[PDB]
């Protein structure tokens, strides 16, 4: 799951997810 | 965001640059073609 | 309307007055077609339309001014007359 | 004579900083490889839009 | 022409540049003729004073929505706010 | 429903009330708005 995770300002704003 | 900086047929792209060189009634006018423009770009964005 | 239009002193631009008019019948014919007036023009409402449409409330100014100077009586422009003493809001729905 | 540019007669066209990008302009510029004059030693010469100019000597 | 003040959301005018935001100090180094810079998307993120020849960042002021948390108004009548993405200071 | 009270920068939003101030030389221009802005109301509605 490590290497996975290491290969992949004005009126705008983005949402963070629901679950970490 | 890089939609912000086009004229549509307008006198420039800043709001501060049409309401400091025309009388209200001929901003109006060049504030529409903006509003215009910018609603049309943000509700494709939304349909895609 | 009448006697407005025949009242025998009117003020001056930055004394200008309203006579308070409601509650009568209002007939463009003539005022439209006196063959007199060298400057009829207006906005919002077609000039042939008024003869019809009713109004809720109605104002009538005067003043006397510079003969060049007509045009400065219009939304949208500047004139010395028009810039200190009688401008229109753009969002004018009479006749001049 | 007549010589070859390679990369030569590149401008900052503006007052604008940047940082690690990759930015693109329209603008006058000397096309890259191009027929330079060479003089040795002089005329008149034309203008027509803008001019690159080098020299050498010490 | 008149002072400068930092970390306050101003209406800032350098030159002709004209803007509005929270101006602090930076860690750039211009190139002695360039007077401001500007970003990928090309929003300007920062500028030149032409007085004290101190380059300045630029970052626009808080902005946000504001949602209502209800427990039902069937339920009761307290309400929780949540400002989103703002620092707890600035409200 | 409701995008049939907006003016799009018209004197009315009734058409027999755009009719009855501005007439075809002016209607031409505010008729034409309201036009303008009816359409892309339906076309929003048909694309969702
Ligand atoms: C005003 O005076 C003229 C000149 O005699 C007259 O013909 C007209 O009927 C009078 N009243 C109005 C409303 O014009
Ligand atoms: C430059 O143009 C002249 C024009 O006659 C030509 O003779 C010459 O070969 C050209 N030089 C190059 C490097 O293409
Ligand atoms: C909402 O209020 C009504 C009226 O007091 C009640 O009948 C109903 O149970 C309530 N709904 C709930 C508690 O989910
Ligand atoms: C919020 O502001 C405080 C005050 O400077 C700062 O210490 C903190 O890092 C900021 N961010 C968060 C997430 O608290």
């Amino acid at each position: 799951e490590d290497l996975l995770f290491n290969k992949v300002f004005n009126g705008l704003t983005v949402l963070p997810p629901l679950l970490t | 965001v890089k939609q912000l900086s086009s004229n549509f047929g307008a006198i420039s792209s800043v709001l501060n640059d049409i309401l400091s060189r025309l009388d209200p009634p001929e901003a109006e006018v060049q504030i529409d073609r903006l509003i215009t423009g910018r609603l049309q770009s943000l509700q494709t964005y939304v349909t895609q | 309307f009448g006697e407005v239009f025949n009242a025998t002193r009117f003020a001056s631009v930055y004394a200008w007055n309203r006579k308070r008019i409601s509650n009568c019948v209002a007939d463009y014919s003539v005022l439209y077609n006196s063959a007199s007036f060298s400057t009829f023009k207006c906005y919002g409402v077609s000039p042939t339309k008024l003869n019809d449409l009713c109004f809720t409330n109605v104002y009538a100014d005067s003043f006397v001014i510079r003969g060049d100077e007509v045009r400065q009586i219009a939304p949208g422009q500047t004139g010395k007359i028009a810039d200190y003493n009688y401008k229109l809001p753009d969002d004018f729905t009479g006749c001049v | 004579a007549y010589t070859n540019s390679f990369t030569r007669g590149v401008y900052y066209p503006d007052k604008v900083f940047r940082s690690s990008v990759l930015h693109s302009t329209q603008d006058l510029f000397l096309p890259f490889f191009s027929n330079v004059t060479w003089f040795h030693a002089n005329p008149v010469l034309p203008f027509n839009d803008g001019v690159y100019f080098a020299s050498t000597e010490k | 022409s008149t002072n400068l003040v930092k970390n306050k959301c101003v209406n800032f005018n350098f030159n002709g540049l004209t803007g509005t935001g929270v101006l602090t100090e930076s860690n750039k180094k211009f190139l002695p003729f360039q007077q401001f810079g500007r970003d990928i998307a090309d929003t300007t993120d920062a500028v030149r004073d032409p007085q004290t020849l101190e380059i300045l960042d630029i970052t626009p002021c808080s902005f946000g929505g504001v949602s209502v948390i209800t427990p039902g108004t069937n339920t009761s009548n307290q309400v929780a706010v949540l400002y989103q993405d703002v620092n707890c200071t600035e409200v």
